[PDB]
């Protein structure tokens, strides 16, 4: 529903923390952890904000944040 | 007092010979570790569940009876509560990439990750990837999904190429009927009541592939106490090829973990 990982392009496009924050906020995302080694960042988004970051040329992928278990 | 799975996995020679996992640093990526047990020793952490900031603190229990587990296989190991899952037992995937996250940051020799979910995520894979391509052995519980006719079970992270994912045998050698099967499948451990380290003091069996993981990240520990020279990939392909073999690499892997075998 609303909890996404945003994929990063780097050379296709996005680097700064700055940068990746507003790509975000710019189709009406939030921003919520911004990865240190993977590029990626949690974000709460509504429906439109994923398919508005789906089409942006700064996004490699928008996914579903997942619910892991133990086991 | 001794679990009995520290004997199946051929732990004691290991011990004897004496290598108990003196200076490997393992992440047990979990609900937390109790603070309170007397018999386990925390060399640190960090909390990644927004509500539950004390990874040291474990409300699920879990992370405790996995940390025993470890410890159990090598004694000599130092353990850090890296808390990813809540209350409940569940957490979200960015929660388990922001623990990945820290244990390369950690400088973590061992990942244990005794979860996962039925669903792929990029991300997840990139965290493994990374952890692996920074020299971490990684460890992941297969998943408790059982048989879905022709279908992989493998839940995430154990599905990942990168990752060691473990499924459980009981005593006896037998496949656990929880047990996630697949070709993602690498080793067995034991999984089927497992008496480990409980939250309040406690001991007690638990049964999943959680409680087979553990001692797979334990036997990466002792390999590394004996070649502290061996990367990831030479601690791997030891474990996978120095098994006792099982049937079908579908519901069993490459086999039982042979530590003694395994360990050269
Ligand atoms: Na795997």
């Amino acid at each position: 529903e609303k909890k996404y990982i945003v994929g990063f392009k780097q050379t296709m496009s996005t680097m700064s923390a700055a940068k990746k924050k507003d790509v975000i906020s710019e189709k009406g995302g939030k921003v919520q952890k911004q990865f240190k080694y993977v590029d990626a960042a949690s974000a709460t988004l509504n429906e439109k904000a994923v398919k508005e970051l789906k089409k942006d040329p700064s996004v490699a992928y928008v996914e579903e944040d997942h619910v892991a278990h133990a086991y | 007092s001794v679990p009995y799975g520290v004997s199946q996995i051929k732990a004691p020679a290991l011990h004897s010979q004496g290598y108990t996992g003196s200076n490997v640093k393992v992440a047990v990526i979990n609900s937390g570790i109790d603070s309170s047990h007397p018999d386990l020793n925390v060399a640190g952490g960090a909390s990644f569940v927004p509500s539950e900031t004390n990874p040291f603190q474990d409300n699920n229990s879990h992370g405790t009876h996995v940390a025993g587990t470890v410890l159990a296989v090598a004694p000599s190991a130092s353990l850090y509560a890296v808390k990813v899952l809540g209350a409940d037992g569940s957490g979200q995937y960015s929660w388990i990439i922001n623990g990945i996250e820290w244990a390369i940051a950690n400088n973590m020799d061992v990942i244990n990750m005794s979860l996962g979910g039925p669903s792929g995520s990029a991300a997840l894979k990139a965290a493994v990837d990374k952890a692996v391509a920074s020299g971490v052995v990684v460890v992941a519980a297969a998943g408790n999904e059982g048989t879905s006719g022709s279908s992989s079970t493998v839940g995430y992270p154990g599905k990942y190429p990168s990752v060691i994912a473990v499924g459980a045998v009981d005593s006896s050698n037998q496949r656990a009927s929880f047990s996630s099967v697949g070709p993602e499948l690498d080793v067995m451990a034991p999984g089927v009541s497992i008496v480990s380290t409980l939250p309040g003091n406690k001991y007690g069996a638990k049964s999943g592939t959680a409680m087979a993981s553990p001692h797979v990240a334990g036997a990466a520990a002792l390999i590394l106490s004996k070649h502290p020279n061996w990367t990831n990939t030479q601690v791997r392909s030891s474990l996978e090829n120095t098994t006792t073999k099982l049937g079908d690499s579908f519901y069993y892997g490459k086999g039982l973990i042979n530590v003694q075998a395994a360990a050269q």
